[PDB]
RNA sequence: GCGACCCCAGGUCAGGCGGGACUACCCGCUGAGUUUAAGCAUAUCAAUAAGCGGAGGAAAAGAAACUUACAAGGAUUCCCCUAGUAACGGCGAGCGAACCGGGAACAGCCCAGCCUUAGAAUCGGGCGGCUCCGCCGUUCGAAUUGUAGUCUGGAGAAGCGU
RNA sequence: AGUCGAUCCUAAGGGUCGGGGGAACCCCGACAGAUAGCGCGUUUCGCGCGUACUCCGAAAGGGAAUCGGGUUAAAAUUCCU
RNA sequence: AUUCCGUGAACCAUCGAGUCUUUGAACGCAAGUUGCGCCCGAAGCCAUUAGGCCGAGGGCACGUCUGCCUGGGCGUCACGC
């Protein structure tokens, strides 16, 4: 909602951050076993259940 | 020379005098909360020879607590299962009264030791003890060889494990033979040493 | 607190007293009480300066003197146990016995042993008086075992 | 004595202040929250450069736990500016934007020539 | 141009605390640049600064508990922060001597009749 | 009104102690039924699972108010045997130790009470020193409603000799 | 965002000291009790009052205070005048 | 970056010095609140044996042990009036 708490907003600022791809360089790190972001979020696929 | 005239004197406990000064403090003890500190010991003989000592460290707390037995806490006295153990009045804790008011003690005096314990009075809903216990923490204490084996950690929280006098007493350690056995090391200690199945390697 | 100690003592009133534990109610009169203690003040065991001093002044007197010798104090003589040692051996001449003792079984026997052995005793109001006697906050009970020439006859 | 109320108060006992032997701590702890540590950096997006040519105010990225009486003594300390008034909010990504408009004694596009944005 | 340990240590408090705000103003004027598209020589600079700072504030604080140290030093009732860690239970333990207090007839038993250095063979 | 004591009250008084966490073993409490009995209620499952607490590096036990009846062993603990035995049991289903004997390891001790009374010889705190896990000096306090010392049944006190 | 709300108040109720139970996890909840403190003058001490919770509990109950006009790609009774 | 023939690189190893945000047994009161209180105080501003503003930073839970200060009650006494 609009009204929400201090620390709801935090927690959702650094769940924003969290959703993102991963950087191209880490790709071609020695011995990189990484293909993307497994932990990527979409709002109407998983919702957060705060 | 005064300690066995007072023992002896707390022998006759159906003496008139010994009626009335009991009747006395019994009243005085049930208008007061059920743990508080006594500023010195009211059996100095008995404190005594249970191990008590009259220097900075050691106090006394009377604790009182119920009589009776342990009624089976289920609702409404409903057992769900075979008549066996239907029964909910008639049983009986098997840790004695002195036992539950030295934990009573430790546990809200949880900064000092339980050494020991004496029975002093009882009315037909009371019964009254005193408890001795010892501030490890105190120097007096720490300094004196016979009584700071108290502060090392192994002997931390003896009345809850039984390790007191009335522990020992319950954990049936007071005897030794054909009759006490089983309860050594312990009960269940026994047990898991007589059940188990020994397959050496060579069978 | 208050409401309780008033309570006490008028349950002790109420209730019937055992002869042993009334005879305690019966202490010594104001007059004789007073001349006893008066007595008394002049056998007061010494204090802890004196006694500093006493022993560092053998101490230095020890070597130069030769170890003089010491009349024998004659001084009153506290404690239970020393009190109770001392009635046994017939060595009390008297025995103060203080009144409020709590817990009372500590001397409530003490007329009776003071009795068979024929050692003249009385019961005292204040145990903190008899402590004053003797340095301390409180004291049980006090004894004499011999009292010097001068006093004989009052004695 | 007389007693005039049949309540009984417990009577007032002197207290004393506390004089430890040995302080806890050693030594006082350092200031955390100091004007480098308030101040992170200027914001140079499109809508603050507006605010800074028409508003004469500066926006700058600050400390979450700085207070609005905080950022204007860190801005003072900082490039020694008087502030008419400071507005602050806390944006999407949890850091703290703060508003800071400059007394009109003060320049805002100067400073911020000054500041390097 | 790069920052010795060794040197600051011979520095004076109010030097090290004048470096100190040095630093600190050029890290603040890296960050600027870093905000306005700065070269990446300059971004290179933050790390530098932020351990020189690093390097600074322990040096000042290191300076600082051994002055707190050697004062209290010969002194009971140190502050907690200056007591010894160790774990909870050793501070409880008892003491050495305390330990290896006994009673008189112990003691005795151990002067008396210690046990002997013997040998079985005639 | 003053003073002594007693009990109790308020202190962000000076200095300390305690709560909680972990689970393989360890100590205390509480406590079933599934199941077996070809049904089932006593019994069995089990003095177990679940539940509530308390320690350590091990815990617990421990120096006989013991075992035995022998030509006697001698704290506690554990292993082998005793022994699927004595016993218990709708004497049904089932259940079930201990002593001797052989090994692993071994270790014994501390108090209370009558017993300084030519003086509490005992202990804690502050302060000042020192070869600072402690010792010394001084000053307050605890303690005679008893701290030190001796004694603990195997003895011991006292006296006399070596 | 001093002016819109939370924030403050108390409702049904919740959580508690002490006390009473409880092997214990815990149960009852101001009911077994030397309450918090509050005013006047001051050498900061004196005087006078003082019925055992000064805690949680409403973005719809109660309640200190803002209005036009303008402005953004996206904010406004909050930004500008 | 590094006198790379050296107080000296390292996404090296190891530990003695140091830092260690909000919480949590969690401790001023609370909590779907970065909400609501009290106390001490370095430096600085002008203010001068006087007090004000600000605030770095730190304190204020409970149960207990020893010691202490301040107190209450004819609870037990004694000396005076
Ligand atoms: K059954
Ligand atoms: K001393
Ligand atoms: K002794
Ligand atoms: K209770
Ligand atoms: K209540
Ligand atoms: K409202
Ligand atoms: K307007
Ligand atoms: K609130
Ligand atoms: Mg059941
Ligand atoms: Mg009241
Ligand atoms: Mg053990
Ligand atoms: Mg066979
Ligand atoms: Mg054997
Ligand atoms: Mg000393
Ligand atoms: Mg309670
Ligand atoms: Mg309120």
């Amino acid at each position: 909602p609009s009204h929400k708490t201090f620390m709801i907003k935090k927690k959702l600022a650094k769940k924003q951050r969290q959703n993102r791809p991963i950087p191209y360089w880490i790709r071609m790190r020695t011995d990189n076993t990484i293909r993307y972001n497994a932990k990527r979020r979409h709002w109407r696929r998983t919702k957060l259940g705060f | 020379g005064a300690y066995t005239y007072v023992s002896e004197l707390w022998r006759k406990k159906q003496s008139d005098v010994m009626r009335f000064l009991q009747r006395v403090r019994c009243w005085e003890y049930r208008q007061l909360p059920s743990i508080v500190r006594v500023t010195r010991p009211t059996r100095p003989d008995k404190a005594r020879r249970l191990g008590y000592k009259a220097k900075q460290g050691y106090v006394v707390y009377r604790v009182r607590v119920k009589r009776g037995g342990r009624k089976r806490p289920v609702p409404k006295g409903i057992v769900y299962g075979k008549p066996t153990n239907q029964g909910v009045t008639q049983l009986k804790f098997q840790r004695s009264k002195r036992s539950v008011a030295e934990e009573r003690a430790g546990r809200k005096l949880g900064g000092l030791k339980v050494l020991n314990s004496y029975w002093i009075n009882e009315d037909s809903t009371y019964k009254y003890y005193e408890v001795i216990l010892v501030d490890a923490a105190h120097a007096a204490i720490r300094n004196d060889p016979r009584i700071n084996w108290i502060c090392n950690p192994v002997h931390k929280h003896r009345e809850l494990r039984g390790l007191t006098s009335a522990g020992k007493k319950y954990r049936g350690l007071r005897g030794k033979g054909h009759l006490y056995h089983k309860n050594r090391p312990s009960r269940r200690g026994t047990w898991k040493r007589n059940q188990t199945l020994s397959l050496r390697r060579y069978r | 607190v208050v409401r309780i100690q008033r309570k006490r003592r008028i349950l002790k009133q109420r209730l019937k007293v055992p002869p042993s534990l009334n005879q305690f109610s019966k202490t010594l009169d104001k007059n004789l009480a007073t001349n006893l203690f008066k007595m008394l003040l002049k056998y007061r065991p010494e204090d802890k300066a004196a006694k500093k001093e006493r022993l560092l002044k053998r101490a230095q007197a020890e070597a130069e003197g030769k170890t003089p010798e010491t009349k024998k104090p004659i001084i009153v003589k506290y404690g239970l146990k020393h009190i109770t040692y001392l009635i046994e051996q017939n060595k009390a001449q008297l025995v103060v016995i203080a009144h409020d003792v709590d817990p009372i079984e500590l001397v409530v026997w003490l007329p009776a042993l003071c009795r068979k052995m024929e050692i003249p005793y009385c019961i005292v109001k204040g145990k903190a008086r008899l402590g004053s006697i003797v340095h301390k906050k409180t004291a049980s009970a006090l004894c004499l075992t011999t009292v010097k020439n001068e006093d004989k006859m009052e004695f | 004595k007389i007693r005039t109320k049949v309540t009984f108060h417990r009577p007032k006992t002197l207290k004393k202040d506390r004089n430890p032997k040995y302080p806890r701590i050693s030594a006082p702890g350092r200031n955390k929250l100091d004007q480098y540590g308030i101040l992170k950096y200027p914001l140079t997006t499109e809508s603050a450069m507006k605010k800074i040519e028409d508003n004469n105010t500066l926006v700058f990225i600050v400390d979450i736990k700085a207070d609005k009486k905080k950022i204007k003594d860190a801005v003072k300390k900082m490039y020694d500016i008087q502030t008419k008034k400071v507005n602050t909010l806390i944006r999407p990504d949890g850091t703290k934007k703060a508003y800071v408009r400059l007394t009109p004694d003060y320049d805002a596009l100067d400073v911020a020539n000054k500041i390097g944005i | 141009a790069r920052i010795k340990v060794h040197e600051l240590r011979n520095k004076t408090k109010t030097e090290l605390l004048a470096q100190l705000k040095d630093l600190k103003a050029e890290l603040a004027l890296l960050r600027v640049a870093k905000v306005t598209g700065g070269a990446p020589n300059k971004l290179s600079k933050i790390k530098v600064v932020r351990l020189s700072i690093a390097q600074v504030l322990t040096v000042i604080s290191q300076k600082q508990k051994t002055a707190l140290r050697e004062a209290y030093k010969n002194k009971k009732y140190l502050p907690l922060d200056l007591r010894p860690k160790k774990t909870r239970a050793i501070r409880k333990r008892l003491t050495k001597h305390q330990v290896s207090l006994k009673t008189e007839r112990e003691k005795k038993k151990e002067m008396y009749f210690p046990i002997r250095k013997y040998a079985i063979k005639v």
